């Protein structure tokens, strides 16, 4: 539901 | 024909070109505004309640797990256990504030310190069990129980978030995650932990870490090179995106501001401290007489003072830019052989040591070559009018050069200069004078000067290249 980072 | 000195100017004026009707890396090329729109595709933002046009957001650093940390699956799908909770360390909190400051610098947001706890509109915390990514945040369109939350991975396998600092990945991640909480998305439909995303899955070409901190993809994809460094602050496309949401901050650095060496910004990412400094920044500046000072570098540099333009600074490629709507007046090169391109207003250009090529552009410019054989290039007559001409402040005869090879009268017109003491009404006639000196040319042939250059130190016919 969130937005991860590489 | 057009000289190499002119060619270098023309090539760097069109360097890192964006927009245009052709595919770049198998993607459509976007303007800064188009890129900004795509970044804002979710239409997520904080609503201004206390007052319009200016937003106030509090921030705090969690000391204990919140309701989301305890049971993520109660709120979100595909996230289960986040592992060990740990509060933001002293270093983490100070670097978060700088990331926060870099956002409030460029847009109309005031960040208020809510201290240690769960008080803030934005909250920060560490987790140990990865969900496919190095960190995660929620966009401000989520329910209140998740709004403003950013989380950062720390464990024995991943340490990038432990010690954030100027130019490292830990700092960028903070700026990146806060970007999410403010309403920004990745410039493309990709997410860590979901399949195999590459730069090939981007929506547009300029989706790299040269244009946006929200990007996953390295700057090399669009021809830039930061030599291992990461942008600490919002880049060109980030600034345009966030200003669409909360406006441009026109109270920021309104006085005379120096960027690079001898900086008065009080911003680590805008400042150079040694000849080895790796600079990556996009200049947001509200007003005043401003200078890009890269005098402490020895590498061959290319500096562009036009807005939206990217520059090659301190051994890096496309690492310095100027935000849309920003006017920077002055540029100082280093000891290497530099290329200095001015903009539409009056510019002070200083080449320093080495063989420099200076291009004032439109307006009456103050051009300093410094030591070495320097070239002062002109592509248009309007760039140095007879009424408001350029001044070459340190011209040395037999070393420096006045370049007029790029002028339309020479390339296509086929005009040959006739050096005279008085205009008789002939195209190409030129009066070269000395006391301080001046070069005045009548290109049209109406016996009146339409092009002029003021000189400090005399020039001869041999110093003028056609
Ligand atoms: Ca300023
Ligand atoms: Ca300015
Ligand atoms: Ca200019
Ligand atoms: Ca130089
Ligand atoms: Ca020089
Ligand atoms: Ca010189
Ligand atoms: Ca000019
Ligand atoms: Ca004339
Ligand atoms: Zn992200």
């Amino acid at each position: 539901r969130p937005k991860p980072q590489q | 024909g057009r000289s190499d000195a002119y060619t270098q100017v023309d090539n760097f004026l069109h360097a890192y070109a964006r927009g245009g009707d052709e595919l770049v890396n198998g993607h459509p090329s976007y303007t800064v505004d188009q890129a900004a729109e795509q970044i804002l595709r979710e239409q997520a933002s904080w609503q201004k309640a206390p007052g319009d046009s200016v937003l106030t957001l509090s921030y705090s650093f969690l000391t204990k797990p919140n309701d989301f940390f305890n049971t993520p699956w109660k709120y979100v799908s595909d996230i289960y256990s986040l592992g060990k909770f740990s509060a933001f360390s002293a270093q983490q909190q100070a670097q978060a504030k700088l990331s926060l400051q870099s956002w409030s610098d460029v847009t109309n947001i005031h960040f208020v310190d809510a201290g240690q706890g769960d008080q803030g509109d934005l909250t920060f915390g560490n987790f140990s069990s990865s969900v496919g990514g190095a960190a995660f945040a929620f966009l401000p369109d989520v329910p209140d129980a998740l709004k403003g939350q950013s989380w950062y991975l720390i464990n024995s396998s991943y340490s990038a978030n432990v010690n954030p600092a100027n130019g490292n990945y830990g700092r960028q991640t903070l700026t990146h995650e806060i970007g999410h909480t403010l309403g920004l998305s990745h410039p493309g439909d990709y997410n860590a932990g979901e399949g195999d995303p590459t730069y090939a899955d981007a929506t547009y070409a300029e989706d790299t870490r040269a244009y946006s901190v929200m990007s996953y993809w390295e700057e090399q994809n669009t021809g830039q090179d930061f030599k291992g460094a990461y942008s600490s602050a919002p880049l060109l496309d980030d600034i345009a995106a966030i200003q669409k949401l909360y406006g441009a901050n026109l109270t920021t650095r309104t006085g005379d501001t120096v960027y690079g060496f001898n900086s008065n910004t009080e911003r680590d990412f805008y400042s150079a401290t040694s000849s080895s400094s790796k600079l990556v920044f996009s200049v947001w500046d509200a007003g005043g007489n401003d200078t890009l000072d890269f005098s402490g570098f020895s590498q061959n540099q290319k500096i562009n003072l036009n807005e939206k333009a990217l520059s090659d600074v301190g051994g890096l490629k496309g690492n310095v830019s100027i935000a849309a709507g920003v006017t920077v007046e002055n540029a100082i090169g280093g000891s290497g052989s530099d290329l200095l391109i001015g903009n539409d207003v009056a510019n002070v250009l200083k080449g320093g040591a080495g063989n420099d090529i200076l291009y004032g552009g439109l307006g009456a410019d103050q051009l300093w070559g410094g030591a070495g054989a320097d070239t002062f290039v002109y592509g248009d007559i309007a760039e140095s009018s007879a009424a408001a001409p350029d001044t070459l402040r340190d011209f040395v005869s037999g070393q420096d050069k006045i370049d007029l090879s790029g002028l339309d009268a020479f390339v296509n017109g086929g005009l040959v200069l006739q050096y005279v003491d008085a205009f008789a009404g002939k195209a190409g006639q030129a009066i070269l004078s000395y006391d301080a000196g001046s070069l005045a040319i009548d290109f049209s042939g109406d016996a009146h000067a339409d092009f002029a250059i003021n000189l400090i130190g005399q020039a001869t016919q041999a110093d003028i290249v056609v």
